[PDB]
C-alpha cells in the first residue's frame, strides 16, 4: 500500500523562456504578442473609412478630374489611400499646409459638398469660361479642378472682383482656393490684364494677401505656371471676403463638415471590406485583446503596443515531463 | 525547481492524472489509479488565471494613429517623431520581453511550489504510519484501504 | 506544556492587489498614489506665480485698458489664465508667435517695465494724439493699449519716422509693437497718407520690413481693420531700429525682463494663497513624496508620474487573519 | 503561501501578539501569553522599509511643465506632443499598476517565509522533546518552565 | 535567506571550497576536505549566465542621434524635444536602477535555495543514518569512508 | 565521520543592492552600467566624421575664407563642431532653415563639390569682380565666400540676368545662394541700379520670388547690410533656374550629394583618433555591450540607453561570508 503525490504531464510541445533556462516545454501556455492580421482594411468602430484609389487627399478635395466618385464622399473614421493615390493636384504648384490639412481631415462625421460660389451666376464683368487646362485632362478633353473656378479676363478688361461668403452651415466650412503663378510678366497681362495684380482673403481669423510670383521655371506635367493651393476652416457665422484684380482661382464648392475628432491616414492596397475593428493597420485589422502586436509600428485606434519580439508566450500550465 | 519538486525529488509528471496539476496516485491491494487534488489545483488556476488578466487587463490604451507625415523641411521635427516612436517602441520590447521571462520564471516557481506543499501536506498527516521513498511517494507501515487513501486525500488522515 | 510560532492580526481593513488575488486584507500598508491636493494656486518653490485674472497674455502684455492692475507685474515663477482671462488684444488682429512668446515669459526672475519709446517727446512732425479706439474703450471711453502707441499722419502730412533703442539695462529686453492694416486703400491714406506705406525693424538678430496689407474683411469686435502684433527680445547692447512711413503702431513701454528657465501657464479658477510647493497642477499643489499621481495630466515642477490609476496601495505587513 | 505557513498549515493570525509581526505563545502550568520574535520582526520590518523606499526614492524627476500650446495650424505637432504624453502616461500606468500586484506578491510570501523559517527554526532545536501537531504548535514531551520557553525563544534550547 | 540557508542555518561560507558555489566538507578519519557539487554548482552557472544574457540582450536599440538643434523661436518644440528625453531617460532610470535591484533579490535568493536543496538532498540519502548538527552538518553514526563519503556526494548512498 | 554541504566565499568585495538590503557584499557580480569612454572621436561604423574646427557648418558650406581646409570634405558618417567653430556667415544675415539643412547633412555618403555656375564665363553684361566684403577678410586682404559669387552693377547698368543649371549628376545638388539687403534705399541702386530689384528661383520643386528688404539697422562685425543664405536639394534631372535684376548672391559652387540615412553633429574638443564604434559621444566613444550608459544624453548610434544612475551592479555570485 502505497500513495504518491505529483504532477500532471501531457503532449503539450509548447515552449516559454525564463530567466534561467530557454525553451522549457510547458503543459499550458497563453500567447500575448498578436501577430496575425485580416488582410483587410475594416471599419474602425462603426464607421467605415474613405477611400481614394487612384485619387489622393490633394486631389480628392481640389477636385481633380480623375476624382468624380469622390464626390459622395461621406462620413467615414480614417482614410484611405493606394499605391495608386497619384491624381492630384494635375496642375503644378504647391498646396500650402498640405499635410497639416490631411491630418485635420482624417476624421469626420458630417460632411456636405455645397456651391460656395456658383460659377454661373457669381463672376460678372469676368471670364468663366476658358479656365480649363491640359494638365488637367478629362477623357483627352482639357478640363480643371471640380470645386475650384479659373477666372480669367473678360475681352480685354479683368475688373476688380469682391464676392463674400458668410458660413450660416452650422458647423466649419472647408473653404479651398488657389493663386496662379505666370511663368512671365507677359502672361501675367494676356490673363489678368493688371500686372501689379493681387488676391487678398479675408475672416474674422485670416488675412494674408497674395500678389502673383511671376518667374521662369520648368514646365511641370504640362505648363510652366503654377498654382499654390489654399485652405481654411470658416467658424460659423463669420463671413470669409474674397476680392482680386487677377490671379485668384476662385473657390466653386466648399464643404460644410464636421469633424469631432482626429485619426489619420492610412496607406496600403488591402481589399476594404464590411468588418469592424478597434485597431487597424496597413496590412489588416489587429485584434485589441492582447497586450502587444508585431503585425506594424503604423496603427490607428486603441492598439496593442507595438514590439520588436516575435514570440512573447507567458507560461500557464507547469513543466511538461511526461513518459509513462 | 526553486522548491526542488518538479523535476526535483519528484522528477516526471503523470500523463495519467488528466483531472488536474497536482494530485496523487495510490496504490493498495484493491487497485491503483490517479487523482487531481481539486483544491490546489483549483486555486492554482484561479491564480494564474488572475495573473494572466492582469498583465492583459493593465494594459491602458488610448485612441491613437501613431503615423505622422512630415515635409522635406520639417525633417528634424520628423527625426523627433521617429525617436518617440523608436523610444517607445523600444520601452515596451524590453518590457515585454523581460515582463514574460521573469513571470514564466514565477509561475513555474508556483507550480514548484505548490507541489512541494502538497507534498509536505501528506508526509505531515501519515508521519510515523508510512516511510518516505525519496521520490515523492510514502509507504504505509500499515494497510490503507481505498476509504483509508480517500481519508489522507480529503486531509482526514488518523492517527499518526 | 506547548509553544507555537504564528504571525501579527489586527483590526486593519487596508486591502491589496496581487498577481494571485484581488483585496487581499492586510496588516499594514502604504499608498503610492498621491490623489488629493489643497484645491490651491501655491507659490512654485519660493517665488509666487502671476494672476492675469480678467486679462491673458496677450492682454498684459500690450497694456490692454482692462488689464491695469497687471502693469506692476514682477517676479513670478508660472502663469496663470483663468475662465475669465478674456481681456487681449482688444484690436483685431494677429499676435504673431503668441504660444512662443508666452513659453518663453512662464518663468522670469528680474522684470521692470520702461518707457522705451516716449509718447510726449518723439515721434516728433506726427500725431501721437488721436490714436484711440472703441474696441479697446476705458470706461466708456475709447482708449488704446498702454505699451503701444498708435502714431497717425500730422495734418496732411506723415513723413518718415525713423527712432532706434539700444539696449542699455544689461538683460534681455522685450519690445512689442504692431503693424496696422487697415480694410481698405482708402483708409490707407486717410491715416498714413503714403499709399505705399511701409515699416521695418531691424537689429543685428531681425531684419523684417512690412508693408499694410489692406482687403476687405469682416468686422471684428468693432473694427474692420486689424493690428498684427510682433515681439522680439533685444540683446543686451544690440540696438533695434524702427523707421516707417505709416502703419507703424510703435512701441511705447519695453521690459527689460530677466528669465533664468521656463515653467508654462497654470489656466484654473483655484485661489492663489501663500502656500508653497514643488509640484502645482490646475486644481491644486500636489505633494511631490510618492512615485505616482492622478490628480492631474497637467503639471507644473518636480512632479510624481501622471497615471490612470486609481489604486496603488502596497503592501507592507502580512495577510490579515484574525478572530479569536 | 508560496512556503504554507500563513493561511497554511499555520492558519490565521493572532490579535493577541502586539509586539511584531511573527512570534510565539507558549502555554506551559505557570501561565501563558504571546511574544513577538524580536529579531526576525525587527529584520522583516528594515527590509519591508528598504523596499518601500526604494520603490519610492528610485523615482526621478525633472522640474517640468507637461502642457504645450499650439494653434489650428500646428495640429501634427500637437498630436505628436500627445502622443509622447499619452505614451509616458501609459507605461507608468502599466508599471505602477504592476509593480505594485508583483511586488506585493512578493511581500506577501517574504512574511510567509519568515514565519516558516522560524517555525523550522524551533523544529530544528526541540526536535524530540515535543511533538509536532501541526498547527504550528510544539508540545513538550517535558516540562518547560518559563525559563525553558526563554530559552527557545533566545535559540538556547538544551539537549535535544 | 529566503530559504533560510546562506546566514541561515548554514551562516557563512567556505574560502577553502575553490571549484564551485555550492558542496561539501567531509571529515572522516582518512582526512578532510572541500568538494563542489559539481551538477547544481555548474546549473547555477548556467542559468546566472543565461539571466545576465537575457538582461543584456533583450535590450534593442535603434541607431539614432538624440540631439536636435532648435532655434529661439523653436522653444516650444525644442521643450517637447525636451520632454522626450527626460521621458525616456527617466523610465530608463527607474527602470535599471529597479530591475537590478529585484533581480539581485532574486538571484540570492536562488543560491540560497540551491543550497536548501542541497542540503535536503544528502538529509535525504543519510536519515537516520547520521544526525544532523544544525549548521550544515551531518555525523554519521556509522564509519563513512571516502568511498562511502563519495557515495553519498553522486547521491547513492546505501541502505538508510 | 561527518559531511558538511555548504556554499563558496572570497575575497571579493564587490558589492550590490537588493529590495530588501543595501550594499551586500557578494563573492562575483557584473556591471550593466557602461561609463567609461575612450575621449576620443572615433569613427562610427566604418567611416569617418567631419571635422571643422574653427569653421562651423554654415561656414563650411558657404565657402567662408577661413574654411579653406574643408574644401576636400569626402564621405563622412557625422559632423564635429569644436568650441572653436566660429568661422561661418563672416557676412551678416540669417541662414534660413539651417538648423534643418544641418540635420539633413549630418551623414553623407558620396559628396562632390563642382562648380555650377563658373564666375569667368556666366553673368555677362554683370560686374564679378568686385564682389569683395572686409568682413570677410582673408589674410587682411577683403574677400568672400568661395562657393558663392556676388553679382554688382556693371558700370552703370545692371540688366536682367537669368542663367540655369540642370541636376545631371545622377544623385541630389546642394544648391546655395543668397540674396543681399542693403541698408538704405540709395546702396540698392549704387550697386545693382534698379530700385525695384528682385531675384527669383524657379524649380519643378521651388518658387519663391524675393525683393530686397532695404531698412535701416545696426552694423554686424562690419556692414550695416545683411545678406539671408538660402539653399534646396535639385533632384536629379530637374533644373534650377536663377533671374534677377539686382541683389543676388548668385551661386558659384555646388555640391552633387549622396545622402542616405541621417546622423547627426557632435560638438567637442575631444581628439579625432583612427578607431572605431558603434556608439559616439561628445566625450568619446562608448562600449555598446552593456544596456544603459551614464556617459553622456546625448549620442550617436546604437547606443545603451542614457540613465542617471552611477551605479547598476547585478549580482552572479552568493553572499560573501568568509572567515576561516
Ligand atoms: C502644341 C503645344 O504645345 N502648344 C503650343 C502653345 O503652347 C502654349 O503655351 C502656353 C504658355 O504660354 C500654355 O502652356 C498653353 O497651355 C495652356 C494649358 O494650361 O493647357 C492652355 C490653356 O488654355 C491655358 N489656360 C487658360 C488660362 O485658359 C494655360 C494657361 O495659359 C497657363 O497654364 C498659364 O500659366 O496654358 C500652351 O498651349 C503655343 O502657345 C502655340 C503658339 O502658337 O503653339 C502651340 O503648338
Ligand atoms: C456710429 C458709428 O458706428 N460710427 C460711424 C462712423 O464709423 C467709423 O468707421 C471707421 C471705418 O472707416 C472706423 O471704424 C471708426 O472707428 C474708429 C475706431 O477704431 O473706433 C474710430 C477711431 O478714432 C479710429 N482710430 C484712429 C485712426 O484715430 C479707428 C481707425 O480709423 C480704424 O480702426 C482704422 O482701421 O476707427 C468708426 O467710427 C462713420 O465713419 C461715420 C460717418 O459719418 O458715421 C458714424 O455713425
Ligand atoms: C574706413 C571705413 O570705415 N570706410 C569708410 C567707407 O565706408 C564704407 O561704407 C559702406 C556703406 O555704405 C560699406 O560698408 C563699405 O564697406 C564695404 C564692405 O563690405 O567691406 C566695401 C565693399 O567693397 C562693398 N562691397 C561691394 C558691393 O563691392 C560693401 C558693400 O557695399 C556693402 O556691404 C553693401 O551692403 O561695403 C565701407 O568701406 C566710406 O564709404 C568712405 C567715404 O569716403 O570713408 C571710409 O573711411
Ligand atoms: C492623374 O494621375 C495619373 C497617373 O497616376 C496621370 O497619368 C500619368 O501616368 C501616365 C501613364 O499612366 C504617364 O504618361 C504620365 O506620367 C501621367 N500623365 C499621363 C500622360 O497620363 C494622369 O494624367 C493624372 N490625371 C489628372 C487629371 O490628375
Ligand atoms: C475685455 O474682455 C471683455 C470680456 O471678457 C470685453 O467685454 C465683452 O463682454 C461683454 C459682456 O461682458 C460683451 O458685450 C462683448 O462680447 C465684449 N465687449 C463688451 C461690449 O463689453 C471687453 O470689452 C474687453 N475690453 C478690452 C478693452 O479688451
Ligand atoms: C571667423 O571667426 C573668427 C573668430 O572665431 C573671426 O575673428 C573674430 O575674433 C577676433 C579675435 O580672434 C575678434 O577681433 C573679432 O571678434 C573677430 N574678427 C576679427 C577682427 O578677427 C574672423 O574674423 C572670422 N573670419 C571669417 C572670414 O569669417
Ligand atoms: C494531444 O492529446 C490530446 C488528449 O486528448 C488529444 O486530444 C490531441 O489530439 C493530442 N494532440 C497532439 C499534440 O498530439
Ligand atoms: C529552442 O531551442 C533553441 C534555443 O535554445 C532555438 O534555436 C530553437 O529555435 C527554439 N525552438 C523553439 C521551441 O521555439
Ligand atoms: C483598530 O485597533 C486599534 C488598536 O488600538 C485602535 O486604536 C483603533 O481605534 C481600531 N480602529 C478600527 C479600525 O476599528
Ligand atoms: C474588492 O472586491 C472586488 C474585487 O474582487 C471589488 O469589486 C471591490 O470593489 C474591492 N473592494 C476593495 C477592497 O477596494
Ligand atoms: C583575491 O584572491 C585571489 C585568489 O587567488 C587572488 O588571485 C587575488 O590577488 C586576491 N585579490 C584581492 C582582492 O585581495
Ligand atoms: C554602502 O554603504 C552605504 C549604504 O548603506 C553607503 O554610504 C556607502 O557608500 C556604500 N558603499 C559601497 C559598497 O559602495
Amino acid at each position: 500500500d502505497t500513495i504518491c503525490i505529483g504532477y500532471h504531464a501531457n503532449n503539450s510541445t509548447d515552449t516559454v523562456d525564463t530567466v534561467l533556462e530557454k525553451n522549457v516545454t510547458v503543459t499550458h501556455s497563453v500567447n500575448l504578442l498578436e501577430d496575425n492580421h485580416n488582410g483587410k482594411l475594416c471599419k474602425l468602430n462603426g464607421i467605415a473609412p474613405l477611400q481614394l484609389g487612384k485619387c489622393n487627399v490633394a486631389g480628392w478635395l481640389l477636385g481633380n478630374p480623375e476624382c468624380d466618385l469622390l464626390l459622395t464622399a461621406n462620413s467615414w473614421s480614417y482614410i484611405i489611400e493606394t499605391s495608386n493615390s497619384e491624381n492630384g493636384t494635375c496642375y503644378p504648384g504647391e498646396f500650402i499646409d498640405y499635410e497639416e490639412l490631411r491630418e485635420q481631415l482624417s476624421s469626420v462625421s458630417s460632411f456636405e459638398r455645397f456651391e460656395i460660389f456658383p460659377k454661373a451666376s457669381s463672376w460678372p464683368n469676368h471670364e468663366t469660361t476658358k479656365g480649363v487646362t491640359a494638365a488637367c485632362s478629362y477623357f483627352g478633353a482639357s478640363s480643371f479642378y471640380r470645386n475650384l473656378l479659373w477666372i480669367t479676363k473678360k475681352g480685354t478688361s479683368y475688373p476688380k472682383l469682391s464676392k463674400s461668403y458668410t458660413n450660416n452651415k452650422g458647423k466649419e466650412v472647408l473653404v479651398l482656393w488657389g493663386v496662379h503663378h505666370p511663368p512671365t510678366t507677359s502672361e501675367q497681362q494676356t490673363l489678368y490684364q493688371n500686372t501689379d495684380a493681387y488676391v487678398s482673403v479675408g475672416s474674422s481669423k485670416y488675412n494674408r494677401r497674395f500678389t502673383p510670383e511671376i518667374a521662369a521655371r520648368p514646365k511641370v506635367r504640362g505648363q510652366a505656371g503654377r498654382m499654390n493651393y489654399y485652405w481654411t476652416l470658416l467658424d460659423q457665422g463669420d463671413t470669409i471676403t474674397f476680392e482680386a484684380t487677377g490671379n485668384l482661382i476662385a473657390p466653386w464648392y466648399a464643404f460644410a463638415l464636421n469633424k469631432g475628432s482626429d485619426s489619420g491616414i492610412i496607406t496600403s492596397d488591402a481589399p476594404v471590406h464590411n468588418c469592424d475593428t478597434k485597431c487597424q493597420t496597413p496590412h489588416g485589422a489587429i485584434n485589441s485583446t492582447l497586450p502587444f502586436q508585431n503585425v506594424h509600428p503604423i496603427t490607428i485606434g486603441e492598439c496593442p503596443k507595438y514590439v520588436k519580439s516575435t514570440k512573447l508566450r507567458m507560461a500557464t500550465g507547469l513543466r511538461n515531463i511526461p513518459s509513462i | 525547481g526553486l522548491f526542488g519538486a518538479m523535476a526535483g525529488f519528484i522528477e516526471g509528471g503523470w500523463t495519467g492524472m488528466i483531472d488536474g496539476w497536482y494530485g496523487y496516485h495510490h496504490q493498495n491491494e484493491q487497485g491503483s489509479g490517479y487523482a487531481a487534488d481539486q483544491k490546489s489545483t483549483q486555486n492554482a488556476i484561479d491564480g494564474i488565471t488572475n495573473k494572466v488578466n492582469s498583465i492583459i487587463e493593465k494594459m491602458n490604451t488610448q485612441f491613437t494613429a501613431v503615423g505622422k507625415e512630415f515635409n522635406n523641411l520639417e525633417r528634424r521635427i520628423e527625426n523627433l517623431n521617429k525617436k518617440v516612436d523608436d523610444g517607445f517602441l523600444d520601452v515596451w520590447t524590453y518590457n515585454a520581453e523581460l515582463l514574460v521571462l521573469l513571470e514564466n520564471e514565477r509561475t513555474l516557481d508556483f507550480h514548484d511550489s505548490n507541489v512541494r506543499n502538497l507534498y509536505e501536506k501528506v508526509k505531515s498527516q501519515l508521519r510515523n504510519n508510512a516511510k518516505e521513498i525519496g521520490n515523492g511517494c510514502f509507504e504505509f507501515y500499515h494497510k490503507c484501504d481505498d476509504e483509508c487513501m480517500e481519508s489522507v486525500k480529503n486531509g482526514t488522515y488518523d492517527y499518526p
